[PDB]
């Protein structure tokens, strides 16, 4: 992974470049930068960089040269190696070739084409294509970042740019930093939307294999471990990665509360035999509960399995009828409902929206 | 074997990039037929980038050199004296690579500069690579590795203008020699015919340092490595070597190459002098002092095995340029001594390869790889060519079952330091008083040369010292020379118009020692590969027949024969325009060509005679095969090494004894 | 000195580490007096680590070379043709540094190898460093930069055994030349006396490529750079160059160094041929083609100013080894053309410095620094010497108030590409057919040589081609040469025992051009620095007095005199043992020394051979004192030969001998076909 040296200049017959000025310059950079990384010019000879076909060329020497070349006439044209290696092109040897309809015309210029000048309509196209909750998240991210800019001329400059994309984004962002947004400038406003760019709107996940389920249990109650084991078996036969957490490690317990965290799971389940945990020298205060509250507040499916759920829900301040909140006595009926929540992945109704 | 796996064949196929994409490389991609070149022309940039980066730094010393692969064969099971695996059975064969080199020149400097020469041999043993990084000369200039950059600075070109290339004939070098008297012994060797050897095959190899042989039971003896050439010993004369430096900068690498190609690969007996630990100070000097030899009188040589060089590299850069020798490449059964020169060397060779290779993985280059499996926890670094499966690379571990295991004296045939070795005393930056005699052994060496050899050595000093600008440095040089031999200093001083100081005989003696003289070593034991130039003419059909008859008779005895005429044609190998007496070990003039020796547009005025005359001046066997011609040359027909016969078979019988004698020293005036 | 700020003085003081701690460096730290060395000895390891890392990679080409500082002085205000600031006022002065080199040999190889030569000039202008990275020869081998590694591989040593060093005399080079006929022009210059110049000071400089001059109003003209040597042009002879290569591999660097030290710093008129854009195809060939010259008959030179080298470096490695030239170091007022060899060079020079310097900050080396402030947002990288105050190194910014400001045609004196330049057509890897004539101009060049020069050229070809093993390659070479001149192919063919092919006259003509002949550029305009060897003897008190009188008179005219004798003493500079005819431009024997013309003090015949080599190589030679016939007869040198002198009078001898030194070479002494 560390030594792999990618290059857009590694191209094959049948593909070609375009005159995109960003692409064009990248072609120079990747060839040059591997000199820095490898410290010598023979970086294509590293295993991960080698091709899987024979190499026939007149490149020679350099620090780290791994090859011992037989051909002692590495120049073209030659007769002393019978004209080999032969030149490859469009008509012979399956040569790379530039697309023959490409042309250039005009002055040699260091100028920006005017066709590149609209910087605002597509960011607006993008913003219009996100759901209301996704819109809030994007606004919240900007409020987070721009609130940490010390320069009060930089924040004003940022609002000016955002304003040309969307007045509403500008106003909502400015509210977090106590500055007024500038007046609407609708040259680039529009209402078009486009498919495929929204995450929250691309449906439930088409699969839940590998998703991670944290089962919060206890060693005080041997029935809590039984409830967890039962829950383990039925989750694992659907390919979820299941972690049973308790106070200490023992058979059937994967992690301790001390190392467990809500970022470690895509769904959190409490077995109702463990309800008491919801102080100790073995984990920080409030840890088992905090795992539950965090997963809840981050929009993850959460639940209590076994039938007594109100002690847990009440302590967590999680409503029993909330979307993404599961309480069932039967393990089987629990898993079926919970697995739908895992596919939904995030329960977006737990986050507030600007009016 | 790592070598064969990495050979790349380009005798067929289409041009590709380094990632296997077929391409062209003859024209740049341009915006129109007369337009500017495009940045997106990746074919251009990958080829030129490779070209821009082809060069690596030259070795700090021994930058000019040439190598060959071969085989070492042991003559016996040597477990009586050493645990070394490559020496543990009669006939046991181990592949080698050897590089020979000068010391001071940069990578494109002349083979035939006067210099000390490197002789570095790698044994790819079945217990690891073992390197003997040795010399043509048994003693070194200095007694402490910390002085190496001082010596090298002073012998390398002056740092303001970088003059002179590959030469001690300037003020700084002789300033250093005259202030650092440890230099005397090696200086005398480099000023004798040893500094200008006739080829790499005609020099011996020495480890210089005293090392240890260590048995599996832990006892050790002290050793010197001596590689004794089977080709005999031979040198050029100075005036010839200078001309050669300009006519053929590649003379030794060519010689080594051609010898191997023609089935004449050179050979050396790998020997040691062996002495007990208790003899460290018994010979009248300290065996830790690298400026001294053990005279063969006090310790004879034992023959351990045969070193043969018999295959040329496939790519000079990948093999000869990249080979990275280290005295730290040692195997069980060999150990170091407290020789302060050797001690410091161990640090430098590991460190200098980061400069050359630009990365820490230089032992992965095919020429540096061992022939046995590598088990260790070294990881990562630039240019990492391995993919390690062990994901617990630390000791002690249980996660990889305690592997790799520690190897030591008891377990895994591990290298181990000779267990008898001790240290005692203050931590000091002090030179041992036992190292203080700088002059007796150079005198011993001088005493052991023949009169003519002694004259060449005086003449070499006269030549160099006469080039030193500073009158003070010249006096200081006479002061030191005088302490080796009053006579040397007197004779040297005559050439530079100074008076020698008065005799100071504290170090004078009359002792000689065997095996250090080139002239005194008798005629060459083989004449295969020696070069004969036949000077002939296209004007006379007789001349070309005399030449062709001589050819076939010389060629059978393995001589390399070159027929020279005005212009090339069947039977003629070289023109007069490109021929020089330095191209040959003997010159024969076929009498059919007598007219050429009295002008032509095909060659410079006087060239044919000058070839013959230079050859004679330089001590070479010369002949005429049919005379009158010996007079145009001023060559006395009765002189030794001058052959005149009408007969073809008797010319050759006689002339070949000439080649064997090699040099005719009566042609040189003595003081 | 322009780099005084970076100088380190070690004429006094105690040895220290690189961090200022006083230390010793002569003995290693040992456990006991005969003990092993200690790892804790940092004095040893810092000192050896430095030494272990002293070497850097040599240049990929032009590895062997030498340099000096100087001054360029403008002869006028050149704003009428160029916006370039270093040319904007009469008498404006700009520090330069120049490096001269051969092309193919490694470091250490001999200065007098037969080769093309590099002539690279840096102008440290008040508007940035500007480099002209040029040559001693006006044309290059190949027409597209992409072919450079092919040319360089074929001419460099063969890669199995690395033989031969610094020489085109081997199969691969001639295979390339014969298969790639664009090579013929440069090949004929290399094979002539231009391949073996007498010194760096006796050669001209050329940009090779057409460049553009651009005025502040944006109009442009096409230029060729010509640096005309004020010392005159002079070559060696091949047989001499070969001996020199072995007797003094440092010949050109020493000649340069001594010339500057004696106050004889070499000079050039820096000139241009200027032509209009619309003449790109007017002269019978394409100005974008680097294998062609604009004959002087068609576009005369304009002298722009004086280049003088007058100061040697202090540290060769720091200055000459590390200087890193780039045609990308360009300044406002100059621009590139679409020459495909030039276009690709732009890329290589920037890239190859990463190799040599081992890191991206090579422009911070003292020798590469500009002489004006640097304001940009380049940061970090290995070996970063600067400490940048601006913590907002991006554009556009407000947090650093929009600085540094963008420079262009209308603000900040920015570089700008010539506004009239355009491209049109398909994106192609095709050669323009306007580049297709490879033979007419090598023929033009050959015609403009004197008959003796033509003989030398033929003889250089015979010498090299006779060393090619492959009979196919040799045949292929006669095929190309034959397209240039049937006569050259016949005469070379004769040396190698092969018939020349039938005349093929598509490209034959009788046209000649001025200023490419060395032997026809009259006598040298100055003899200062020329080397006179006086052979003499210690046996005779009177030979040393003739030598002294002769020294005094010659040194008066700035000639470098060496008295040679058996042994050194007052007034004798060199022994016969070290002297050779290659060390001198002229050889005089004082007639007190007639007897020398065998000893333990020099090889047999050495004194005579010095005189005979000097005569045979075309040098002025003579005998001074009045009795000449004994020296001259021993040498087979006729008393009435041109460039042979005999006079009793010192005054008269010298006046005649100095005319010979100006003629420099007496060409009547070499046979013709
Ligand atoms: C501590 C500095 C030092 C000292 C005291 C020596 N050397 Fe060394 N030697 C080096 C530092 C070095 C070096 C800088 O590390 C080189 C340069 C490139 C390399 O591999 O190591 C080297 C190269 C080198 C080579 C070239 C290897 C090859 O062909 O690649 C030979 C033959 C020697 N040395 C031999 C000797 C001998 C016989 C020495 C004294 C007995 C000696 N060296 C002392
Ligand atoms: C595409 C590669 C390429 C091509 C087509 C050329 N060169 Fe070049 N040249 C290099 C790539 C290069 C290089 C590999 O980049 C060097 C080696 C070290 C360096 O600084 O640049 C170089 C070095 C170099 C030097 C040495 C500068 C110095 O002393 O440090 C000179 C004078 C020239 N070149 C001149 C020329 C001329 C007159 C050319 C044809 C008109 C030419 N080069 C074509
Ligand atoms: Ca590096
Ligand atoms: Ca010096
Ligand atoms: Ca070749």
């Amino acid at each position: 992974t560390e030594q792999v040296m990618f290059q857009p200049g590694h191209i094959v017959r049948g593909i070609d470049f375009t005159e995109d000025p960003l692409l064009q310059g990248r072609l120079f950079s990747y060839l040059d930068t591997q000199l820095n990384r490898n410290g010598g010019p023979n970086f294509e000879q590293l295993p991960i960089n080698m091709p899987r076909v024979p190499i026939h060329n007149n490149n020679r020497d350099g620090a780290g040269q791994m090859f011992i070349h037989r051909n002692k006439y590495p120049y073209t044209p030659n007769t002393l190696n019978s004209g080999y290696p032969r030149q490859a092109n469009q008509n012979a040897g399956r040569g790379f070739f530039t697309a023959p309809g490409r042309t250039a015309s005009g002055a040699l210029v260091r100028e920006v084409s005017p066709t590149f000048n609209d910087h605002w309509s597509q960011p607006r196209l993008f913003f219009n294509s996100l759901t209301p909750v996704e819109q809030q998240f994007l606004v919240n991210a900007m409020r987070f970042e721009i609130s940490l800019v010390k320069s009060e001329e930089v924040k004003k400059n940022v609002l000016t740019q955002l304003n040309r994309v969307s007045h509403d984004v500008a106003v909502r962002v400015a509210a977090a930093i106590g500055l007024g947004a500038p007046d609407a400038d609708d040259t680039y406003y529009h209402n078009n939307k486009t498919a495929g760019v929204s995450i929250v709107g691309s449906g439930p996940l088409p699969t839940i294999k590998t998703l991670r389920v944290g089962i919060l249990a206890t060693t005080s109650e041997s029935s809590a471990l039984d409830q967890a084991a039962q829950l383990r078996t039925r989750l694992e036969k659907d390919g979820l990665v299941v972690t049973v957490v308790a106070e200490t490690l023992r058979e059937g317990v994967d992690q301790t509360y001390s190392t467990a965290d809500a970022t470690g799971f895509d769904g959190v389940v409490v077995v109702d035999g463990a309800a008491a945990l919801f102080s100790s020298p073995l984990f920080p205060t409030g840890r088992p509960l905090q795992i539950f509250v965090d997963a809840y507040r981050w929009g993850k499916p959460v639940g209590v399995c076994g039938g007594k759920s109100s002690e847990v829900l009440d302590a967590a301040d999680v409503p029993e009828d909330g979307d993404g909140v599961y309480s069932e006595e039967s393990v089987d009926m629990f898993v079926e409902e919970f697995e739908k929540g895992l596919a939904t992945f995030r329960f977006t109704d737990r986050f507030a929206l600007d009016s | 074997s790592p070598l064969a796996a990495y050979e790349v064949d380009d005798s067929t196929g289409y041009l590709t990039s380094d990632v296997g994409g077929p391409i062209q490389d003859q024209t740049s991609l341009k915006a129109g037929i007369r337009g500017p070149t495009l940045l997106e022309d990746f074919m251009f940039r990958q080829k030129i980038q490779h070209f821009d980066h082809e060069r690596v730094p030259e070795r700090a010393v021994h930058a000019r050199g040439a190598g060959a692969h071969g085989t070492f064969t042991s003559y016996a099971d040597w477990s009586n004296i050493t645990a070394a695996s490559f020496l543990n059975a009669t006939g046991k064969q181990t592949p080698v690579f050897v590089r020979f080199s000068t010391v001071a020149g940069s990578r494109g400097s002349a083979d035939t500069a006067r210099d000390v020469h490197g002789f570095a041999t790698r044994f790819y043993t079945d217990e690891g690579n073992f390197d003997i990084v040795g010399a043509n000369i048994p003693v070194f200039f200095i007694q402490d590795a910390i002085q190496f950059p001082d010596l090298i600075h002073s012998v390398k070109p002056r740092p303001d203008n970088e003059i002179p290339q590959a030469a001690t004939a300037h003020d700084s070098a002789w300033d250093f020699f005259s202030q650092q008297p440890s230099t005397m012994h090696t200086l005398f060797w480099a000023m004798s015919g040893h500094g200008i050897p006739r080829s790499y095959r005609h020099m011996d190899g020495f480890g210089v340092h005293t090392f240890r042989f260590v048995k599996d039971d832990g006892s050790s003896k002290l050793i010197k490595w001596h590689f004794k050439s089977r080709q005999g010993k031979a040198s050029l004369v100075w005036e010839e070597a200078q001309v050669l430096s300009g006519k053929n900068a590649d003379f030794h690498r060519q010689d080594l190459w051609d010898a191997i190609e023609s089935g004449n690969g050179p050979e050396w007996d790998v020997c040691v002098q062996i002495v007990d630990e208790s003899q460290a100070q018994a010979f009248g000097f300290d065996l830790l002092d690298p400026t001294k030899i053990i005279p063969e009188e006090y310790a004879p040589l034992t023959k351990l095995g045969l070193l043969k060089l018999d295959r040329n590299p496939t790519n000079y850069f990948a093999e000869t340029e990249q080979v990275m020798f280290q005295p730290g490449h040692i195997v069980r059964g060999i150990d170091f001594t407290e020789d302060p020169l050797l001690q410091g060397r161990l640090f430098s060779y590991l460190d200098t390869q980061l400069n050359r290779n630009g990365g820490p993985n230089f032992e992965q280059l095919p020429i540096n790889m061992p022939r046995v499996p590598i088990h260790n926890n070294n990881r990562d670094g630039a240019g990492q060519m391995f993919i390690h499966r062990n994901k617990y690379p630390y000791t002690p571990n249980t996660l990889n079952s305690g592997y790799p295991r520690q190897a030591n004296q008891n377990a895994g045939r591990g290298f181990f330091t000779a267990p008898g070795r001790t240290a005692s005393g203050a931590l000091v930056r002090e030179v041992s008083p036992t190292f203080n005699d700088h002059w007796s052994q150079p005198r011993l060496f001088f005493n052991s040369l023949t009169p003519v050899e002694q004259q060449f050595l005086v003449n070499a000093m006269r030549f160099e010292i006469s080039l030193v600008k500073s009158e003070e440095v010249k006096k200081n040089v006479l002061t030191q020379l005088n302490r080796v031999s009053h006579d040397v200093a007197v004779r040297v001083a005559a050439a530079i118009g100074l008076g020698a100081p008065d005799a100071d005989d504290t170090y004078y003696h009359n002792n000689k020692t065997a095996g250090v003289s080139i002239v005194g070593s008798g005629p060459l034991p083989t004449i295969k590969t020696l070069r004969v130039g036949i000077l002939a003419t296209t004007s006379e059909s007789s001349a070309l027949d005399q030449a062709a008859q001589l050819r076939t008779r010389l060629e059978k005895d393995g001589l390399v024969v070159t027929v020279v005429a005005e212009t090339l044609r069947e039977g003629v190998d070289q023109t007069y325009s490109t021929a020089d007496a330095t191209g040959f070990d003997g010159v024969v003039v076929v009498d059919g060509a007598a007219a050429l020796f009295a002008s032509s547009p095909l060659f410079p005025t006087g060239r044919p005679l000058q070839i013959f005359v230079d050859a004679y001046r330089w001590g070479k066997p010369v002949g005429v095969c049919g005379s009158e011609v010996l007079d145009a040359a001023d060559v006395p027909e009765d002189g030794d090494g001058v052959y005149s016969e009408e007969s073809v078979d008797m010319f050759v019988e006689e002339f070949e004894k000439g080649l064997a004698t090699f040099r005719f020293t009566d042609r040189f005036a003595l003081d």
